[PDB]
């Protein structure tokens, strides 16, 4: 996934 | 060999650091003992030390805050002759900049003997006052004398002591991969750390989806440590110790961007999360990647 | 279909924009026709498309500016029904602030139906003139009536679209690695991308061995763009395109850190130095690393 | 090398  | 990096230099006999006086980029200012605060940054009292090519065990000693150096005064023999800070380069040919640095006879401590003079640093009289003499004196290689006598406290980490810091750590990813932007950096207290991102502004930020998110606040903290740096030190030929990490949860289905600092001694990392100021050993992600 | 991302939407038959009037934030702020300069941020003009889960065709449509959203006042199908932004949701349920757009029968522009009266947006009269009232109408799909025909014309690219740009790039070196950060991107004009350089600060900064070096000022670009997408904006859900990269020469014995942008088409990654504000097609280095 |  992508970071948040 | 004392290696390459920055030094709070603390006399063996009595607890005073050797002190740039005022911090002053003046010619002739004079370097004095002075006591120290430990895990705080002695603005005063930190040194790069840079090895000279083709001389052995032999520096420039660059104050950090003044970026002036440390220089025996005409380059005199005589005991008692004055060290003060100078204009200088790192790899000067000139002998009153020149210290060569080799332990002393307790295998522990340090002696700093001038290139030219073959005296030696000496705190006059162990004199433990604040602003206490400090001159180039007669002296040994093998003596005791404490007035002579000097611990290089080590307060930066090469970039190859900070990949193995990172190494060591038991939440890197399998995927890990680390880019190294600097060679030489000083290691931060956690309260200076601290500091810098409480002056940031971050701590006013409000998480926002993808246009103020982790990875704004993590790039956020790196610049401002990186500002601060630049803004508060006169030497260069170092950085400021401030990591960046993207991770991975266990499941592999969340990713975040956080910051990393290293412990006091150097020989692991700490996580810091720059959207509430909290040091983490475990912060919940495994790292697959690190700027540092 | 039409794509998630960010719209400038311009009419069919004379070139106005849809505009929040004075960007105003306040409920029934009227939504207006109003002229545009290509090449530039047009504050007032800029809309994120979110397209609604298990709606075909359907989306909100939210002020980038505002953070407000289309809406048709009490959702009345009347003709002549006033369009206004009005406090909402990116995945509201409310059929005032939902919007079904597809292609028109010239299947280059689209029309934007309220999902529950089913009238049109429609520029009345054609009116050229700035603030020209925009409300909702009686229509078909598939008339030619230019009242009602937008072009889409697309802002922001996809992390994947970004990422396409990269790889064609012929300044890639074989280790390259990405590494992503957010999934939808403004894309700046370079005047913008040069206004936010010009304002960081970054301009009058010095180089210095390791303390303030090109990695210093490639992230210290990257946090100021952040920082303006934060304080510029007030919607949700989209990102600043501003990419910062690593790279090595061609001797394999030299790197450098330095920033990228988008080309207008979005096609192509150009590359800015932040120790100058130049633009470059090659910039003598390449990338073997970048985030963005 | 290193970034520079
Ligand atoms: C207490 C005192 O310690 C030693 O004397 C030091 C000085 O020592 C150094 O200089 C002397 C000559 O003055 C000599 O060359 C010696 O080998 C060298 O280490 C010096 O450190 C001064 C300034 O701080 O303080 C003392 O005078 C020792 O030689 C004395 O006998 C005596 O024990
Ligand atoms: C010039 C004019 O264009 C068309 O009329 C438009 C209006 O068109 C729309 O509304 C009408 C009813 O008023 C009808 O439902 C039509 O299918 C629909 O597209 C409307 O766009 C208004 C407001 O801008 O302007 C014109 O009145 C056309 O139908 C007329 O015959 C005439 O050619
Ligand atoms: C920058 C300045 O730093 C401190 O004053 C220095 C002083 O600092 C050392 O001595 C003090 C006590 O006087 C503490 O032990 C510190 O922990 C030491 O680092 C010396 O360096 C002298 C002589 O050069 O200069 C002073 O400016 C601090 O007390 C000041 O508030 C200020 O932060
Ligand atoms: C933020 C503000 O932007 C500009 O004014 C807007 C205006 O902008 C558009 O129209 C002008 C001409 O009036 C130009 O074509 C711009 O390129 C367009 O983007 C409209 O959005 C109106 C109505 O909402 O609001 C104004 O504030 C600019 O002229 C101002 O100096 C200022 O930068
Ligand atoms: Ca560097
Ligand atoms: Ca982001
Ligand atoms: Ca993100
Ligand atoms: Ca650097
Ligand atoms: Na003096
Ligand atoms: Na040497
Ligand atoms: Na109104
Ligand atoms: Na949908």
């Amino acid at each position: 996934p992508v970071p948040r | 060999s004392l290696r390459r990096g920055i030094y709070h230099i603390e006399n063996a006999g009595v607890p005073s650091a050797i002190d740039l006086k005022d911090g002053s980029s003046s010619d002739g200012t004079p370097i004095v003992g002075w006591q120290f605060t430990p895990d705080t940054i002695n603005w005063h009292q930190l040194w790069l030390a840079e090895p000279i090519p083709n001389v052995a065990d032999t520096f420039t000693l660059c104050n950090l805050f003044s970026g002036t150096y440390m220089d025996l005064y005409n380059g005199s023999s005589e005991a008692g002759t004055a060290v003060n800070g100078w204009q200088g380069t790192a790899f000067t040919t000139n002998p009153h900049q020149l210290w060569t640095i080799k332990k002393s006879s307790d295998g522990t401590s340090y002696k700093i003997q001038n290139y030219g003079s073959k005296t030696f640093v000496d705190l006059v009289n162990g004199d433990s006052s604040d602003g206490a003499k400090i001159a180039g004196w007669t002296g040994t290689w093998d003596e005791g004398n404490p007035h002579q006598k000097w611990y290089f406290n080590r307060m930066s980490v090469s970039s190859a002591e900070a990949q193995a810091a990172i190494a060591r750590n038991p939440h890197i990813h399998g995927t890990y991969r680390g880019y190294i932007l600097d060679g030489e950096y000083l290691v931060l207290p956690n309260a200076t750390f601290t500091q810098i991102w409480k002056d940031s502004g971050l701590p006013g930020s409000k998480w926002r989806e993808q246009i103020y998110d982790a990875d704004d606040f993590a790039i956020a903290m790196k610049a401002a440590v990186g500002k601060w740096g630049a803004d508060s030190w006169k030497a260069n030929g170092f950085a400021i110790f401030c990591g960046v990490m993207l991770g991975v949860n266990k499941a592999g289905d969340a990713a975040h961007a956080y910051n990393f600092t290293l412990t006091k001694d150097h020989a692991d990392i700490v996580f810091f999360e720059p959207q509430n100021g909290g040091y983490l050993n475990d912060i919940g992600y495994d790292s697959y990647m690190a700027f540092y």
